[PDB]
RNA sequence: CCGAGGGUAGGGCCCGUGACUGGGGCGAAGUCGUAACAAGGUAGCUGUACCGGAAGGUGCGGCUGGAU
RNA sequence: UGGGAGAGGGUGGUGGAAUUCCCGGAGUAGCGGUGAAAUGCGCAGAUACCGGGAGGAACGCCGAUGGCGAAGGCAGCCACCUGGUCCACCCGUGACGCUGAGGCGCGAAAGCGUGGGGAGCAAACCGGAUUAGAUACCCGGGUAGUCCACGCCCUAAACG
RNA sequence: CGAUGUCGGCUCGUCGCAUCCUGGGGCUGAAGAAGGUCCCAAGGGUUGGGCUGUUCGCCCAUUAAAGCGGCACGCGAGCUG
RNA sequence: GAAUGCCGGCAUGAGUAACGAUAAAGAGGGUGAGAAUCCCUCUCGCCGUAAGCCCAAGGGUUCCUACGCAAUGGUCGUCAGCGUAGGGUUAGGCGGGACCUAAGGUGAAGCCGAAAGGCGUAGCCGAAGGGCAGCCGGUUAAUAUUCCGGCCCUUCCCGCAGGUGCGAUGGGGGGACGCUCUAGGCUAGGGGGACCGGAGCCAUGGACGAGCCCGGCCAGAAGCGCAGGGUGGGAGGUAGGCAAAUCCGCCUCCCAACAAGCUCUGCGUGGUGGGGAAGCCCGGGUGACAACCCCCCGAAGCCAGGGAGCCAAGAAAAGCCUCUAAGCACAACCUGCGGGAACCCGUACCGCAAACCGACACAGGUGGGCGGGUGCAAGAGCACUCAGGCGCGCGGGAGAACCCUCGCCAAGGAACUCUGCAAGUUGGCCCCGUAACUUCGGGAGAAGGGGUGCUCCCUGGGGUGAUGAGCCCCGGGGAGCCGCAGUGAACAGGCUCUGGCGACUGUUUACCAAAAACACAGCUCUCUGCGAACUCGUAAGAGGAGGUAUAGGGAGCGACGCUUGCCCGGUGCCGGAAGGUCAAGGGGAGGGGUGCAAGCCCCGAACCGAAGCCCCGGUGAACGGCGGCCGUAACUAUAACGGUCCUAAGGUAGCGAAAUUCCUUGUCGGGUAAGUUCCGACCUGCACGAAAAGCGUAACGACCGGAGCGCUGUCUCGGCGAGGGACCCGGUGAAAUUGAACUGGCCGUGAAGAUGCGGCCUACCCGUGGCAGGACGAAAAGACCCCGUGGAGCUUUACUGCAGCC
RNA sequence: GAGCUAGCCCUGGCCAGGGUGAAGCUGGGGUGAGACCCAGUGGAGGCCCGAACCGGUGGGGGAUGCAAACCCCUCGGAUGA
């Protein structure tokens, strides 16, 4: 049957993204908090 | 005279379609129509403020002339009777001498091809547009503004029409369609004669798909619901109110009156509204 | 081939019978009231509607086959 | 052909009296009701009186032992549409008449369907009296209905 | 109670005997035939249907008889539900 | 040494289950250390509205080639979507951008909010919608509407020629629309040919034939031809289209109207360029100078913005056209022609799947297009089959019980069982015929019955064409033939009677419930006069609604028919300017502290004083409620009748042992041999009852009852057979579980159900296939029960707050 | 966090074939004119049968599965809410 993760790369950017993230001030303390552990990617990355 | 069918499907039986027999034109004037921005009931937030609404025909709102005061003297002939879908009344065309077009909200007996025209001195003739203090004691009307200058709110749905009782200094008294006697300020403009399409209420809406088709949704009973959900929900097996019946929110449903109680416009009601 | 009739399937009319049920007729001296005949103690009758244990009552109309 | 009477029928319109309700005023201790009362209404200002407003229904006098219609039935007033009928003249057609099983149409009241309307009245129903009882007669309320449009119903002491 | 699956049916049986039948008996208000009652006896046998979830019970038609109980109201790592 | 401890390592179960659709395999020849598994050939089977082909999304080098086989591959491996390396993706016209707007998003203005932020007109963003210029063939191991070849087209820049009041982000037109049905003419596609072209073939009894087998095309500018679409022309006025306007709109007037004309598309033709089979020979080469024609079928595609009908009444904006305005008319724009110019991104491959979503090379999930042939009435159904693609990545044997799937069965035919659960029966088409009842549509495919193939003959109407032939499509009549059987295979209803509930088609607990539940048209009640009520929001602001009482909210009931009674005392709601109570505030009699005192400070009664509550009315399709005991008739029995107590009023109509009746399998009747169910009745209704509606109702139902027929392996009662497993051999190899084990029966005992204690009995050591009585077998720290001053959802006249409202 | 699921919004797409045959229109009858009847044409519908597609009724299998909801037989809707 149908699954969960149905993958789409506008949706994964337009939700997820940096700019999204950027957008919203919790979006920010999320790169915030990621750019504090030392996370290689801030972001998914989604090839468009 | 509304039309009915014989009973070769279950919901055939009772449906009942209007008839049209006074539709002229078949295809809106391009020139007065744009589209309707369908909400389904959700506001600004997204969120459904109003239930059960969404899913009916696309829709093109012809623009109405609520203001016909707007082009005092200038006669119109009545060009056309069309079909609008975003109300209950038949709808004119008018074609102004002036060479401007406009809808109006068709009232009963207009005759296309006649000419229409509006102003203190006009005529107390079907389709004309006065001031109410120049208009007969008595007399029936229509599209009556409630303020001046501020466009044509009341009796605007199929058969409704206010009766002129009669005048009291700068207001007129009207009997509105639900009874209520009111005193209206007399430059208020008003289309005399009834809207027409009387017949409207006697359609017989035959299926549960036709509901459908006008943007209306199921209507799930509070009774059916859970505590959760609704004053009336829950009960084991089925249950009687329990309580006095009341509405998702909270607020009793039976009687309870909800006017504001200091509104100003109290000062100009005279008789609270009959039956 | 047709063919008496046999069989299969479904119908129409009539007769008899049926738990129960509806009123009807009849049967010296059971119970309740008193509707009608006198203006019968609210003039009567009537078609209809609704009501009542029962006769009846009341509404709307109609007749005199109503007295004084 | 020329004349006449008429609440004959259908539509549109309209006039006044009365009742009810509503607002204003003035005013106070009862009003109403009956065989007698009670229910009811009224100092939260009723009834009685005056002005104003809304609405429905039915049309006083004329009115008659009257007129019209096939019957049921038809009554303020105005206009339109329209049926029948009678008199005059003796002009026209020349038996073209009478009745009428079926058919069809009309058909008081009540009653029914869909809208409207709703003042007075009033089945049902409530209450107050009477009474052995009183599912009545009497009194106070009162919902259909009574009115309008459309469509049914087709009954009658539809009787001379 | 860090789990002993709870009615009934089916399948498979196995035991007890306070014996339903069949075998052996005594008494009888046992003429015969057919019964009653008690004793011995568990080897074998102990039907098929209508009704109800039913166990049980009533009923149909038979029968030599249509016995009663135990085995976690025998049996769900056998089935059913 | 224990925490169902934590991390790790290794055991047990065990060479055990399994190795992922039962579409299927066999042999020969190659390669190689090694082959059932890789390569080639022949035979066999499978798919073929796909299991073939082309897009989209997502995946991201998986593509091609060479060398490799440690691991990945459920076995093997020489193979591979694996490892290493090299190659491979080419565009002005395909898609996206430098174009347009949709919802939505965002947001100069503006509004709002403690902060963060929320709104918001324009504007901007936003596509799989609008707009826009490329077709056919060849080429590479791998890209192609991209390269190449042929034939075409678009836009920008500059120049020449001709024409014209040129000029826009402003005005106007247009763009531009639904659903159903559908005409004419085409094309895609297809069938046939005794016509054209072709390597060949004569088999095994016949055939040298009008024999068999293969093929008989594709694109294409101008012009032209057929079919369509769109479209009036002139003049005068003009106050409207937020300036102007010659445009548009409105008015008048003349001419023209199924036409014609101009314009635009489609199809055909068309210079020209391509393609071109079977067969044989080693992807190629030949065939070949290949031929390339005739007839029929024919779209859902095209002409298209076609036509008709209907009600629920069917995007926007840009490109485009037209109008003018500043400005400018040395300009500028239109047309034709010429030269030049024309950027960024994608393009490999998978793409119903082994490459996407499912931890897997997972029987699952995934949108668009093409989807050939014959037969069956049709068809995308069904059976076979083309092109093409596959045999599912463990095999070989054996022919046990048992399990799955499947086939058949004597006589019986529901006797099975909770239940005909399951499986039979029926089955398409044509024809005949078809009941109660009904809302007159239905019920209805009721029921039940006949027919169905092949051959010969005779004949009727249609399409094409031409009116005929040929092709093709519907029929009619007559005579025959064969078998057990003619929808001979495959796909394709068992039917009927009678109740309960629900009117109906619909909706639902994704993953134990599809129902009688929710929804539903329809009925009533109630709120709402519009800055509406109501909803979300602190607000602004939205929805309501660009609606206006024939409208919108809330509530109940739930098509329809006939109906819906009595009670307002209590609760809710509605009404009531009086009375009673009532907080802050007003008032300030009257006291108090302090000071020499003026004063400063504190307490304070009467009285005025809102909502709410009291109080007076109203109100049931508001919440709700609708009695008890005793007596009475000339047989009995029973009470139409009465007496009394109480209530706000004492359940009306209709219904009733019911989806409700405890006693109860009530009693009686029907059905049956037999009926705790069922149907029809009666009525002392434990404990029906009138919009939490009452009683009915044709039709409808994968709903729940009962019955009859048909037919059966459900059953008496089982037997035989097929395949996939189970079994044996080779390859690979799990799991939960497990204190350790050297783990028998009985009778006892024991914490009361002992392999483990006592006594006795029995018992040589170890396996394999089987059965499930025990190991209080596994699994899950019982989900029932209690307990915890443990939690949570829900209720209310429990408490106490708060929003909101007054 | 609405790439699952629920609802709404905007913009597109899909539904083989067969069956029944409403209104209307025409013609005919009918009448004073009507209603009306008959025939033909027409092609309506939360109409019928049935693929795609959307479902998930019953039963069997599966239960350390092919699968953390699957497979087979049967079955509901399929121009509409
Ligand atoms: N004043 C009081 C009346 C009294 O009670 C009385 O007369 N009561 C009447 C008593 C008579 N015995 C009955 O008559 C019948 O019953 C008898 C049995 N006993 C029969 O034998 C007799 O052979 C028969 O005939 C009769 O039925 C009674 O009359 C009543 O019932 C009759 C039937 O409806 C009516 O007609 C009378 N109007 C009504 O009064
Ligand atoms: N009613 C009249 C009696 C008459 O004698 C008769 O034959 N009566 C009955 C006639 C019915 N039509 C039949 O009913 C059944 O069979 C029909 C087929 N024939 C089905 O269509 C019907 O759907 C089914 O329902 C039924 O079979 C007949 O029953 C007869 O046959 C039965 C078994 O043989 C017996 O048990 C009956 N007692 C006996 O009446
Ligand atoms: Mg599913
Ligand atoms: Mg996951
Ligand atoms: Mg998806
Ligand atoms: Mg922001
Ligand atoms: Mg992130
Ligand atoms: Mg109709
Ligand atoms: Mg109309
Ligand atoms: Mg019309
Ligand atoms: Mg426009
Ligand atoms: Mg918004
Ligand atoms: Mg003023
Ligand atoms: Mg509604
Ligand atoms: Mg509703
Ligand atoms: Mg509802
Ligand atoms: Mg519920
Ligand atoms: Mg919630
Ligand atoms: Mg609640
Ligand atoms: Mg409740
Ligand atoms: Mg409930
Ligand atoms: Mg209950
Ligand atoms: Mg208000
Ligand atoms: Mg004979
Ligand atoms: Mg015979
Ligand atoms: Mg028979
Ligand atoms: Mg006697
Ligand atoms: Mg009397
Ligand atoms: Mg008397
Ligand atoms: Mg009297
Ligand atoms: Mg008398
Ligand atoms: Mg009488
Ligand atoms: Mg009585
Ligand atoms: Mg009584
Ligand atoms: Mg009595
Ligand atoms: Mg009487
Ligand atoms: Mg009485
Ligand atoms: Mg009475
Ligand atoms: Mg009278
Ligand atoms: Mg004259
Ligand atoms: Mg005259
Ligand atoms: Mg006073
Ligand atoms: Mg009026
Ligand atoms: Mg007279
Ligand atoms: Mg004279
Ligand atoms: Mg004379
Ligand atoms: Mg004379
Ligand atoms: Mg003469
Ligand atoms: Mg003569
Ligand atoms: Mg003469
Ligand atoms: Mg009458
Ligand atoms: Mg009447
Ligand atoms: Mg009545
Ligand atoms: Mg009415
Ligand atoms: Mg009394
Ligand atoms: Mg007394
Ligand atoms: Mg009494
Ligand atoms: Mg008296
Ligand atoms: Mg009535
Ligand atoms: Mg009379
Ligand atoms: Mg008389
Ligand atoms: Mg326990
Ligand atoms: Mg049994
Ligand atoms: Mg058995
Ligand atoms: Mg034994
Ligand atoms: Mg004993
Ligand atoms: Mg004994
Ligand atoms: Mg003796
Ligand atoms: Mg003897
Ligand atoms: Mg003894
Ligand atoms: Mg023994
Ligand atoms: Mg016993
Ligand atoms: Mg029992
Ligand atoms: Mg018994
Ligand atoms: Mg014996
Ligand atoms: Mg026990
Ligand atoms: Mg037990
Ligand atoms: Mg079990
Ligand atoms: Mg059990
Ligand atoms: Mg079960
Ligand atoms: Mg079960
Ligand atoms: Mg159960
Ligand atoms: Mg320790
Ligand atoms: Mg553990
Ligand atoms: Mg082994
Ligand atoms: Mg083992
Ligand atoms: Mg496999
Ligand atoms: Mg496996
Ligand atoms: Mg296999
Ligand atoms: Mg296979
Ligand atoms: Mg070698
Ligand atoms: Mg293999
Ligand atoms: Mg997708
Ligand atoms: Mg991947
Ligand atoms: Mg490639
Ligand atoms: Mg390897
Ligand atoms: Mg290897
Ligand atoms: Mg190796
Ligand atoms: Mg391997
Ligand atoms: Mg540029
Ligand atoms: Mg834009
Ligand atoms: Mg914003
Ligand atoms: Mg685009
Ligand atoms: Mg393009
Ligand atoms: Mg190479
Ligand atoms: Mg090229
Ligand atoms: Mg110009
Ligand atoms: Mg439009
Ligand atoms: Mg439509
Ligand atoms: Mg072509
Ligand atoms: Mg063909
Ligand atoms: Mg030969
Ligand atoms: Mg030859
Ligand atoms: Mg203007
Ligand atoms: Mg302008
Ligand atoms: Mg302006
Ligand atoms: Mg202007
Ligand atoms: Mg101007
Ligand atoms: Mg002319
Ligand atoms: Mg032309
Ligand atoms: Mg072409
Ligand atoms: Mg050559
Ligand atoms: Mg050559
Ligand atoms: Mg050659
Ligand atoms: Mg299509
Ligand atoms: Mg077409
Ligand atoms: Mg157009
Ligand atoms: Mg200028
Ligand atoms: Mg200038
Ligand atoms: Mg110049
Ligand atoms: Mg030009
Ligand atoms: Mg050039
Ligand atoms: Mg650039
Ligand atoms: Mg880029
Ligand atoms: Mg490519
Ligand atoms: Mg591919
Ligand atoms: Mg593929
Ligand atoms: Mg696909
Ligand atoms: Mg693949
Ligand atoms: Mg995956
Ligand atoms: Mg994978
Ligand atoms: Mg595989
Ligand atoms: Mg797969
Ligand atoms: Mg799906
Ligand atoms: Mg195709
Ligand atoms: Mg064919
Ligand atoms: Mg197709
Ligand atoms: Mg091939
Ligand atoms: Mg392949
Ligand atoms: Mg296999
Ligand atoms: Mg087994
Ligand atoms: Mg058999
Ligand atoms: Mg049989
Ligand atoms: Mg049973
Ligand atoms: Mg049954
Ligand atoms: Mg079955
Ligand atoms: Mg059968
Ligand atoms: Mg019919
Ligand atoms: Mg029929
Ligand atoms: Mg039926
Ligand atoms: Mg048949
Ligand atoms: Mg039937
Ligand atoms: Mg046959
Ligand atoms: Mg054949
Ligand atoms: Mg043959
Ligand atoms: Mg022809
Ligand atoms: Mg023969
Ligand atoms: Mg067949
Ligand atoms: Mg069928
Ligand atoms: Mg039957
Ligand atoms: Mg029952
Ligand atoms: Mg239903
Ligand atoms: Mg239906
Ligand atoms: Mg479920
Ligand atoms: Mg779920
Ligand atoms: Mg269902
Ligand atoms: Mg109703
Ligand atoms: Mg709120
Ligand atoms: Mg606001
Ligand atoms: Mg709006
Ligand atoms: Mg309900
Ligand atoms: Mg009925
Ligand atoms: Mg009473
Ligand atoms: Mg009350
Ligand atoms: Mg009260
Ligand atoms: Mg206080
Ligand atoms: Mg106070
Ligand atoms: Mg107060
Ligand atoms: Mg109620
Ligand atoms: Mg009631
Ligand atoms: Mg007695
Ligand atoms: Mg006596
Ligand atoms: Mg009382
Ligand atoms: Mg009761
Ligand atoms: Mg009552
Ligand atoms: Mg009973
Ligand atoms: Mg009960
Ligand atoms: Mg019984
Ligand atoms: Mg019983
Ligand atoms: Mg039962
Ligand atoms: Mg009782
Ligand atoms: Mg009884
Ligand atoms: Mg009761
Ligand atoms: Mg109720
Ligand atoms: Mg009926
Ligand atoms: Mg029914
Ligand atoms: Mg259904
Ligand atoms: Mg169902
Ligand atoms: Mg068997
Ligand atoms: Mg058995
Ligand atoms: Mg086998
Ligand atoms: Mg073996
Ligand atoms: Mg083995
Ligand atoms: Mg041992
Ligand atoms: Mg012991
Ligand atoms: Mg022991
Ligand atoms: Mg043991
Ligand atoms: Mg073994
Ligand atoms: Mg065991
Ligand atoms: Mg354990
Ligand atoms: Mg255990
Ligand atoms: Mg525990
Ligand atoms: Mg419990
Ligand atoms: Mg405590
Ligand atoms: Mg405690
Ligand atoms: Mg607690
Ligand atoms: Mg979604
Ligand atoms: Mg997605
Ligand atoms: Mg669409
Ligand atoms: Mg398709
Ligand atoms: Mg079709
Ligand atoms: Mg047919
Ligand atoms: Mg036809
Ligand atoms: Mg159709
Ligand atoms: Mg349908
Ligand atoms: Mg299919
Ligand atoms: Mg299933
Ligand atoms: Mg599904
Ligand atoms: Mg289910
Ligand atoms: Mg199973
Ligand atoms: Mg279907
Ligand atoms: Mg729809």
């Amino acid at each position: 049957m149908k699954r969960t993760w149905q993958p789409n790369r506008r949706k994964r950017a337009k939700t997820h993204g940096f700019r999204a993230r950027m957008r919203t001030p919790g979006g920010r303390k999320v790169l915030k908090r990621r750019r504090q552990k030392g996370r290689w990617r801030l972001t998914p990355a989604v090839r468009k | 005279a509304v039309k009915k069918f014989k009973p070769y499907t279950p919901s055939r039986r009772f449906m009942t379609v209007a008839d049209f027999s006074e539709i002229t034109k078949t295809e809106p004037e391009k020139s007065l129509v744009k589209p309707l921005k369908k909400t389904g009931g959700r506001n600004n937030q997204g969120r459904i403020t109003v239930r059960f609404r969404g899913g009916g025909h696309k829709r093109l709102y012809r623009i109405i002339d609520f203001k016909r005061w707007d082009k005092v003297g200038i006669p119109a002939k009545v060009a056309a009777i069309e079909y609008d879908p975003n109300r209950s009344a038949r709808i004119a065309l008018l074609h102004y001498v002036d060479g401007e077009k406009r809808y109006i909200i068709a009232p009963d007996g207009l005759q296309v091809g006649q000419q229409v025209v509006a102003g203190p001195d006009a005529p107390i003739q079907v389709g004309n547009a006065l001031p109410l203090r120049f208009i007969p004691v008595g007399t029936v009307v229509h599209a009556v503004e409630l303020e001046p200058k501020k466009g044509a709110k009341l009796a605007r749905a199929a058969g409704t029409s206010a009766q002129i009782q009669g005048r009291e200094g700068d207001y007129v008294i009207l009997r509105l369609p639900s009874g209520e006697l009111r005193k209206v300020h007399g430059e208020c403009y008003a289309t005399v004669g009834a809207v027409g399409n009387a017949d409207h209420k006697n359609i017989v809406l035959g299926k549960a798909g036709r509901s459908r088709w006008l943007g209306r949704r199921p209507h799930v009973r509070g009774a059916a619901m859970n505590p959760v959900d609704h004053p009336h929900g829950g009960g084991e097996g089925r249950a009687p109110r329990g309580r006095p019946p009341a509405s998702p929110w909270g607020w009793q449903t039976k009687g309870l009156k909800t006017r504001k109680r200091r509104k100003p416009s109290s000062r100009f009601i005279i008789a609270r509204r009959k039956k």
